[PDB]
């Protein structure tokens, strides 16, 4: 009964997973965080408030594919990675 | 197969709905809900992790060039089209139509629930929606295909480098011990053979004898486990009645306690058996997910010399396609 | 010199990355946490009453007659046995996961440390060169060193070159040109070179290949050794 | 055509089982004899 979360903490957000209360949906696709179903990751951002948004899979790219056009590397890098099993 | 349907169970109402006395009776038994809730949550987390491992493998979203001529080779049947709200390849659409016979339900908002999902839901058996959606999965597949076509294997080892498609096939045939002049002389007929094979793939899939029994098997197993778990409620378990109100009003306290206790023990046995089966199924679910991830890494991102790993014969290419709770590979 | 400097720098950054707060050893800690919570659940399960008058066998025996103390202890025994079989089941379930992880670790050990592996994204990401293992509590740490190219440039390329009515094909390289002249270089590094008889091989005429470019090929024999 | 560039020489003709007498063509001496 006493558990009501005020009268309207924030704009209630209707999602495929159900109803979300206490966060505001933004139109900015950020990297994921504490996740919600159907591709929603909720984040704590800026004062500071908890926000919900849509997953951004990655940075957009387009390779300049063309006839008779090739990319030849001239530099190289030595990389060391750690793996735990 | 990749992942299987995340589900949750409300033990306190499953053991007894609309029975406050039973709630106190089970409280004296301690905790047989914390651990099964933890196991179910871990199962769901592993399910999401399997899909993330399989598909989330590229940090960049690559787009195909507006020109769709690549040495005369066909890619229309596998490239997504903007002519649909879901940017899915026609092969992807055929797969979705073939497997859509059994599904989660595509609706979880309860608005339409006043007749199979609702029956289980009213017994506190919920299904949690997957984290990743089909749009994101198809975007992953499309980006993978575009990067593959436009770069070869370079995008899989760092920065994507453009390279003419016939040149790339030439180096690939050079990678299997065949000189590039063979392709440079037989390119037209090679493209014709490839297009014919791609077209035959479509009629093979669209034909009646569907070979996608693997994915259907998982859904059938989950459904059957759910139904048998539901039906186990009606069992007498050596009691007088299976109705809580009946067994309460028709019996005195000093016997009704053990009467309820017997049913509690029986339903608890049913629940523990069910969760054990869920774990033992998640075992090979994760194993298959790991195998699929390894296969896609070794065949899609590069050319594999392992015998009969990426198809049968001398592998050239493997194209991945998204499937409901699964993934489909086309080995060249 | 540059490669050794890069390797030393990369080795140095590993120490800082590990010693920093965000420990990546979640895998090893998860097993320990799972075992600890399992043992905690099992030890706490003894407090469950299982429908009895009391959870103390001594109290039940002292303050109750055998005729139904027998069934009380019987039911308590059944509940405790259920707890033990459940715990054993959980442990043997986790055992298969441990076995699979150990098998994968041994396979990676053999295929990355004992030799150079060509498998893609198996021994790290990139072009695996060698690997180094490090012992860990209930685990192992591998250090894969890979080759990552950089600073690519774009050059005009041709499938083949015709010289005297016959097509010439690169031996183990590609045909490149940033304009006027044509050169042959390796795929993984820019090292342009003069196109000569030993750099390429002839295969048939030059009217059947698509994209061929009519260019000269140098003979390193006749112009100097004409004596 | 089996030329000097298509093959490499190693050993003599009395240690290999099945070796066949056949000529090897030199692509250097006959036409570039100047
Ligand atoms: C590849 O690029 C790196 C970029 O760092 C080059 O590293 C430089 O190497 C020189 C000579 O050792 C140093 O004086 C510079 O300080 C380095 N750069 C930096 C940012 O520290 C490397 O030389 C390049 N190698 C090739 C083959 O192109
Ligand atoms: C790849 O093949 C498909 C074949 O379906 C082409 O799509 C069209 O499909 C319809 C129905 O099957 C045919 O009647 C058309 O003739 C096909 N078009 C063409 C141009 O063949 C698709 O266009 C092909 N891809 C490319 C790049 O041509
Ligand atoms: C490679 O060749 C292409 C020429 O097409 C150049 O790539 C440019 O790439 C950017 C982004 O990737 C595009 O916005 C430009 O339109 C491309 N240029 C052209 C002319 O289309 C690039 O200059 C060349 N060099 C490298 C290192 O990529
Ligand atoms: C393509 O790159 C090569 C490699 O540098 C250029 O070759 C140079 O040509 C000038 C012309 O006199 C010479 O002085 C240089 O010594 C050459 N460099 C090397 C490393 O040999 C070439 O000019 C570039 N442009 C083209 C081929 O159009
Ligand atoms: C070759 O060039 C034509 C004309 O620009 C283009 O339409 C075609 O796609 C190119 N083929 C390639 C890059 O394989
Ligand atoms: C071969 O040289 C002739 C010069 O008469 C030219 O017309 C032709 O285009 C060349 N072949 C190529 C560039 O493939
Ligand atoms: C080739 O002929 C010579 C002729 O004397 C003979 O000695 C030699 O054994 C022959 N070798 C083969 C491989 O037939």
């Amino acid at each position: 009964p006493t558990w009501r979360v005020y009268s309207t903490g924030s704009n209630v957000f209707q999602t495929r997973a159900g109803c979300l209360i206490g966060a505001e949906y933004v139109n900015n696709s950020y990297e994921c965080d504490i996740p919600i179903g159907a591709g929603i990751c909720a984040s704590y951002q800026t004062s500071q408030s908890i926000i919900a948004y849509t997953m951004s899979l990655g940075a957009e790219n387009s390779v300049a594919y063309s006839n008779n056009s090739i990319a030849i590397p001239t530099n190289f890098t030595i990389s060391v990675t750690t793996e735990i099993l | 197969p990749v992942s299987m349907t995340k589900t949750s169970v409300d033990c306190t109402m499953y053991i007894c709905g609309d029975s406050t006395e039973c709630s106190n009776l089970l409280l004296q038994y301690g905790s047989f809900c914390t651990q099964l809730k933890r196991a179910l949550t871990g199962i769901a987390v592993e399910q999401d992790k399997n899909t993330q491992e399989v598909f989330a493998q590229v940090k960049q979203i690559y787009k195909t060039p507006p020109i769709k001529y690549f040495g005369g080779f066909n890619f229309s049947q596998i490239l997504p089209d903007p002519s649909k709200p879901s940017k899915r390849s026609p092969i992807e659409d055929l797969l979705f139509n073939k497997v859509t016979l059994a599904d989660a339900g595509f609706i979880k908002q309860y608005g339409d629930c006043l007749d199979l999902i609702c029956a289980q839901k009213f017994k506190g058996l919920t299904v949690l929606p997957p984290l990743l959606t089909d749009e994101m999965i198809a975007q992953y597949t499309s980006a993978l295909l575009a990067g593959t076509i436009t770069s070869g294997w370079t995008f899989g080892a760092g920065p994507a480098l453009q390279i003419p498609f016939p040149m790339q096939m030439a180096y690939r045939f050079n990678g299997i011990g065949v000189t590039q002049n063979v392709l440079y002389e037989n390119q037209k007929l090679i493209a014709n053979q490839f297009n014919s094979a791609i077209g035959k793939i479509q009629d093979s899939l669209s034909s009646t004898p569907s070979a996608l029994g693997k994915l259907q098997d998982v859904v059938n197993h989950n459904a059957q486990a759910l139904n048998t778990l539901v039906k186990q409620l009606s069992s007498k378990f050596g009691a007088i009645s299976s109705v809580l109100n009946d067994i309460f009003s028709r019996l005195d306290p000093p016997e009704a306690e053990v009467q309820i206790d017997r049913l509690i023990t029986g339903r608890l046995q049913s629940l523990q058996t069910y969760v054990t089966q869920q774990l033992i199924r998640a075992a090979e679910i994760r194993a298959s997910a790991n195998l699929a991830a390894t296969k896609m890494s070794e065949c899609v991102l590069g050319q594999s010399k392992r015998v009969d790993f990426c198809g049968k014969g001398y592998h050239l290419m493997s194209f991945p396609q998204s499937a409901p709770h699964g993934v489909v590979f086309l080995h060249v | 010199k540059l490669i050794a400097n890069q390797f030393n720098s990369a080795i140095g950054k590993i120490q800082d990355s590990l010693s920093s707060t965000p420990s990546a050893l979640g895998k090893l800690q998860d097993v320990v946490n799972h075992n600890a919570q399992a043992l905690n659940t099992l030890v706490k399960q003894l407090s469950s009453k299982f429908g009895a008058i009391s959870s103390v066998l001594n109290d039940i025996f002292s303050r109750l007659d055998p005729p139904e103390a027998e069934v009380q202890i019987d039911r308590l025994i059944t509940g405790r046995l259920q707890s033990l079989q459940t715990y054993v089941t959980q442990q043997l379930i986790r055992a298969a996961e441990i076995r699979a992880s150990a098998n994968l670790a041994a396979t990676k050990m053999s295929e990355c440390v004992l030799g150079q592996s060509k498998r893609v994204d198996f021994c790290g990401k990139g072009y695996h060169l060698m690997s180094f293992p490090q012992s860990a509590p209930h685990g192992v740490v591998f250090l894969h060193v890979t080759y990552v190219p950089a600073q690519e440039k774009n050059f005009t390329t041709a499938p083949a070159i015709c010289h005297d009515g016959k097509a010439h094909f690169p031996r183990e390289g590609v045909f490149v040109s940033n304009g006027t002249h044509w050169f042959v270089t390796q795929r993984n590094f820019y090292e342009p070179q003069i196109i000569t008889t030993d750099n390429t091989f002839v295969s048939g005429n030059c009217d059947v290949v698509i994209g061929i470019v009519n260019n000269t090929v140098y003979d390193p024999l006749q112009p100097e050794l004409d004596s």
